[PDB]
């Protein structure tokens, strides 16, 4: 009768709070400070004297996306620039929580992304901004979402490759955007609109596997560029651009496996994006999400020792930090407690608490769902972060036409 | 930048009479838009000029001002960004004045990352990289761990080869904080690119700082991290003395990491063909055992799939 069934709660989880060995740094000093108020809201059901469990509030979260997928107010200013994206966050919000999309919203989604789309290919950050490819990146997939005739077929495929082609460099490598830099997250948007609307020519990505090879260090996961620091949202964009080629083996993936595996928190439950910084809510999807990607890649090889029923994290765990300290109470998901919600956050907290409840490998499927069972959400496909139905459905109706130049 | 967007005496550009003869252009969202941002007047009305400028091409110095004021309002419009560009090339406007305005703008948004962006084009296209270490050292020196300030600085000393006083910063930021993976990363960046690691008397003073810093802060997981990157290219196995040192820090400073590391050097020893075999994988599942179920359990499917696979490979079999 004394089983705590939550991991957060129980008592010895109280040893996994930081060893500071007398060493003071700023590091420490802010991770104490992050863990007082986690462990703080842990306690929180103790001290009031209730019993807890934990409820996605998906009817709050609801209205906070479907009145933000039509308006928001003037502290979205910032993120005029990134207009395709919101769409993508808040889409894919509404799909992992299985709210279906008013054919008209479509429709008008279709319109805007149409307005937003350059006439020399790819998207830009809202109507008449020049293409980017995050924005690109961020419209195929909501596009995809959408996944209507009309939703395809704004897309101009020609045009997209071109773009790709005017954004692709010697070294393997693609800008982000004319005029601008090179990161993972480039060929990894690159891969992404590539694969799912098939116009993949033979060397567009030469160079690419050994680009993002390069990015790899000391640390098992991969900074932006070669030489930079080991980081969960490069490491990601780069192990899922490598899967999308078919060159998952380009990277050590046993000293990938161990760094993102090491990046879960012991006591908060969630994830950090680098080794020694804090927890934040948007690596559940990040980080954990490398988890399936490393199971097709080493299953893949032959890895007779992978769990068939689990992913190589908590997923509990995960769960347990999502639910209990990253949602708002007036809906929409956060950072950490204290941050302030955003539909960034609601997107990838959403995607990676999908991930920590399915379970898939072959025919072996285990759902894993913390709180009231009604909290499981429908599941994301690991690579494009849209459901698996949905790229199925996008590959199979871009292979009916020839990749441009064919 | 005549008139500050928080001035009290700020006008709105619809207000100006300099810019009288020419008519803003709306943003077109079509009849009914989605994710529509409901601006603030003053924002509104800067994007509805810029838009004008933008679209006659208007290549002027009060064009200039105003993507000023547009940067100001969304310091990630890359649109404006790259006008600002063009205007500043047409213009032939003082780059070095250009590089006082991105070093306060970068002050006040370090995170953003089309300012580092374009103060690498500024430096590109002067050549001049003379400030920038101590810039970025100011930056850094409000926070230590800028993404964008550290890429900065390897593109800054690669490009320039600027990598002779580089590891003296690193040692300062190091004593500051040791637990900076940046740093750490810093510090590896440097030597691989200078000495390199193979010089033993380099991998040695190296091993032997590390050591020293996980001896002062044994759950510091950084130096653990660097210790193994530095070693494990080569084989752990093939440092026979290092074992025996773990071991003996155990007593009095047993991190899940110590341990973690005593795992690494066994899976080493057992892959390398080393005597013992029935019996080192023995020690090391003990290792893993522990780590799964008392000293790591956040990482318990990781470990076990370590046993499982360490197991499958190196028993009587
Ligand atoms: C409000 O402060 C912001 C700070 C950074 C940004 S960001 O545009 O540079 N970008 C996305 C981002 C969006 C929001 C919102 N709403 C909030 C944060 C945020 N960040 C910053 C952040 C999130 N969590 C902790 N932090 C410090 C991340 C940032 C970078 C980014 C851009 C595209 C991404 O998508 S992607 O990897 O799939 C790509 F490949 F397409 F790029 C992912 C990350 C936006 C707002
Ligand atoms: C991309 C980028 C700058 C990531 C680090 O941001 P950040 O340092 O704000 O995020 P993080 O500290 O969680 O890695
Ligand atoms: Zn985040």
């Amino acid at each position: 009768v004394w089983s705590e069934p939550l991991y957060s709660l129980r008592p010895e989880h109280a040893r996994e709070r930081l060893q500071d060995d007398s060493v003071e740094t700023v590091t420490s000093i802010e991770q104490a400070k992050v863990e007082e108020k986690i462990q703080e809201v842990f306690s929180s059901y103790k001290f009031n004297h209730l019993v807890p469990r934990l409820v996605l509030q998906r009817e709050k979260h609801f209205h906070y996306l479907k009145r933000g997928l039509r308006q928001l107010t003037d502290a979205y200013e910032c993120l005029d620039a990134s207009r395709p994206w919101l769409c993508y966050w808040i889409l894919h919000s509404l799909e992992l929580l299985d709210e279906p999309i008013p054919q008209i919203v479509a429709t008008d989604v279709c319109q805007f992304l149409e307005l937003c789309q350059s006439p020399d290919g790819g998207f830009g950050g809202g109507p008449g901004q020049y293409p980017h490819l995050a924005p690109t990146y961020a419209a195929v997939n909501a596009l995809c979402i959408i996944g209507t005739e009309e939703a395809y077929n704004v897309i101009n495929r020609e045009k997209l490759l071109q773009y790709l082609y005017s954004l692709k460099q010697p070294d393997g490598s693609f800008l982000m955007h004319v005029g601008g830099e090179v990161d993972v997250r480039s060929a990894y948007c690159a891969a992404s609109v590539a694969s799912l609307t098939n116009i993949i020519t033979p060397d567009l990505f030469e160079g690419t596997a050994e680009w993002i090879a390069r990015c790899q260090n000391w640390e098992g996961g991969i900074g932006g560029v070669p030489g930079m620091e080991a980081h969960g949202g490069y490491t990601f964009c780069g192990l899922a651009a490598l899967v999308i080629l078919k060159k998952e083996r380009s990277l050590n993936l046993k000293s990938l496996l161990q760094w993102v595996t090491s990046r879960q928190m012991r006591f908060e439950g969630g994830f950090q994006g680098r080794c020694n910084k804090l927890v934040d809510g948007c690596y559940s999807f990040w980080q954990a999400g490398l988890l399936p990607l490393l199971h097709r890649a080493l299953h893949a090889q032959g890895d007779p020792a992978l769990s068939m029923s689990h992913w190589m994290f908590h997923q509990q765990a995960l769960q347990e930090y999502i639910l209990m300290c990253c949602q708002c109470p007036a809906g929409g998901l956060l950072d950490k407690p204290g941050k302030s919600r955003d539909f960034y956050h609601t997107c990838y907290c959403l995607s990676g608490l999908s991930i920590a409840q399915h379970f898939g490998s072959g025919a072996m499927l285990h759902d894993v769902v913390m709180g009231v069972p009604e909290n499981v959400l429908q599941p994301t496909h690991p690579v494009y972060n849209i459901g698996p139905d949905k790229v199925i459905q996008a590959t199979t109706h871009f292979l009916q036409k020839p990749v441009p130049g064919f | 930048g005549f008139l500050s967007l928080d001035s009290p005496t700020y006008v709105l550009y619809r207000d100006r009479a300099e810019w009288a003869d020419i008519d803003p252009v709306p943003q077109n969202d079509g009849p009914s838009p989605v994710v529509q941002i409901i601006y603030s007047e003053k924002f509104r009305d800067v994007y509805d000029y810029f838009r004008a400028v933008l679209q006659r091409d208007e290549r002027s110095e009060r064009a200039f001002k105003l993507t000023r004021d547009a940067i100001e309002l969304n310091a990630a419009n890359y649109t404006v960004w790259h006008f600002r560009r063009v205007l500043l090339r047409s213009l032939q406007k003082d780059l070095q004045e250009e590089m006082n305005y991105i070093i306060a703008i970068i002050e006040e948004q370090p995170k953003n990352y089309q300012v580092w962006h374009h103060r690498r084009v500024l430096v590109e296209w002067l050549k001049d990289p003379s400030q920038e270490l101590e810039f970025i050292a100011d930056i850094l020196n409000q926070d230590a761990k800028n993404y964008h300030a550290w890429q900065h600085r390897q593109w800054v000393i690669q490009e320039f080869r600027l990598w002779d006083n580089e590891l003296q910063y690193v040692d300062q930021l190091l004593k500051e904080d040791v637990r900076n993976n940046s740093v750490w990363n810093q510090r590896h960046f440097v030597i691989s690119n200078t000495t390199g690691y193979s010089d033993r008397a380099v991998l040695e003073r190296e091993v032997q700082y590390t050591l020293e810093m996980i001896k002062l802060v044994p759950h510091n997981e950084s130096a653990w991290n660097y210790l193994k990157g530095i070693l494990q290219d080569r084989g752990l196995s093939r440092y026979p003395n290092l074992l025996n040192q773990l071991l003996d820090l155990q007593p009095s400073h047993s991190s899940p990491y110590l341990i973690a590391f005593l795992v690494d050097i066994y899976e080493d020893m057992l892959e390398n063909q080393c005597d013992n075999k029935e019996d080192i994988l023995n020690k090391a599942l003990e290792l893993c055992e522990i780590l799964a179920k008392e000293k790591d359990t956040i990482r318990k499917e990781y470990w076990r799939y370590i046993g499982r696979s360490l197991q499958s490979k190196h028993s009587r079999e």
